[PDB]
C-alpha cells in the first residue's frame, strides 16, 4: 500500500 | 585588478561539497510502498547498482529523477491521495565531478 | 608531470567513508506517529548498494532527536583523513527542512552543520553527501499525461 512520509 | 577576487589566502565555503538528494520537490509529499520501499530509495538503489561504475553522480541522480517520475504513481482508496506523482531534487553544492570508480 | 586537469574529487583514500543510515521505522506512542511499514526494505537495499560500492555502512534504527544530533555530533568528530568521502541517509518522517527523531523533529541544519567545512577539518574539501527521503510539505503533484 501506498503512503507518504 | 578588483577588490574581491586573486585572495592572497585561500578559503572555500563552509557550505561548499554538499550534495542534498531529496527524495521530492521542496513543499510537497513523499511517497513510500508498505512492501517495496519508498519510490525514491528503491530507484536510487537501482540506478547506483547500475550505473556507479559508469557515469558521474549528477548523471546518476538524473535517472534517479526520471525513473522516479516515470514509473511510480500513487494508489489510494483516498480520492484526496490517489494517482499522484512525484519529482526528487537534487541539490548540489559540490565544486568537482563526483565518480565513485577510481583509476587504478 | 604531463597537463593535469582538476575537475573531480579525489576518490582513491584508502577508504571511500562512513555511509550513515538512519532508518526511523517506529515512533514513540505519544507523538502519533504511524509506523513506516517499508523503511526496512529501504534500509536493506542501501545497505547492500553502498556495501558493493565499498563504504563503511553503520545502520540505526529508531532514533529520538537527542540520539540523531548525539551520533552525528560523534561522527563528525572522527577522523575521516583516510577517507574519502560522507555519506548520510536519513529515512523518516518530516516536513520542510526537518527529520523526525522518534520523539520529535530535528533541523536538518542542525545535522549537516556538524560537517561543514570550518567544523569537521578532515572532510574539508571532501564531498559530503545527504539522502534524505521524507516529506517536505503537504503538497500533491497531480502529474500530467504525457
Amino acid at each position: 500500500x501506498d503512503f507518504f512520509x | 585588478s578588483g577588490v574581491d577576487d586573486d585572495m592572497a589566502c585561500h578559503k572555500i565555503p563552509v557550505e561548499a561539497d554538499f550534495l542534498y538528494a531529496y527524495s521530492t520537490a521542496p513543499g510537497y509529499y513523499s511517497w513510500r510502498n508498505s512492501k517495496d520501499g519508498s519510490w525514491f530509495i528503491q530507484s536510487l538503489c537501482a540506478m547506483l547498482k547500475q550505473y556507479a561504475d559508469k557515469l558521474e553522480f549528477m548523471h546518476i541522480l538524473t535517472r534517479v529523477n526520471r525513473k522516479v517520475a516515470t514509473e511510480f504513481e500513487s494508489f489510494s482508496f483516498d480520492a484526496t491521495f490517489h494517482a499522484k506523482k512525484q519529482i526528487p531534487c537534487i541539490v548540489s553544492m559540490l565544486t568537482k565531478e563526483l565518480y565513485f570508480y577510481h583509476l587504478e | 608531470s604531463g597537463i593535469s586537469l582538476d575537475n573531480s574529487y579525489k576518490m582513491d583514500y584508502p577508504e571511500m567513508g562512513l555511509c550513515i543510515i538512519i532508518n526511523n521505522k517506529n515512533f514513540h506512542k505519544s507523538t502519533g506517529m504511524t509506523s513506516r511499514s517499508g523503511t526496512d526494505v529501504d534500509a536493506a537495499n542501501l545497505r547492500e548498494t553502498f556495501r558493493n560500492l565499498k563504504y563503511e555502512v553503520r545502520n540505526k534504527n529508531d532514533l529520538t532527536r537527542e540520539e540523531i544530533v548525539e551520533l552525528m555530533r560523534d561522527v563528525s568528530k572522527e577522523d575521516h583523513s583516510k577517507r574519502s568521502s560522507f555519506v548520510c541517509v536519513l529515512l523518516s518522517h518530516g516536513e520542510e527542512g526537518i527529520i523526525f527523531g522518534t520523539n520529535g523533529p530535528v533541523d536538518l541544519k542542525k545535522i549537516t552543520n556538524f560537517f561543514r567545512g570550518d567544523r569537521c577539518r578532515s572532510l574539508t574539501g571532501k564531498p559530503k553527501l545527504f539522502i534524505i527521503q521524507a516529506c517536505r510539505g503537504t503538497e500533491l503533484d497531480c502529474g500530467i499525461e504525457t
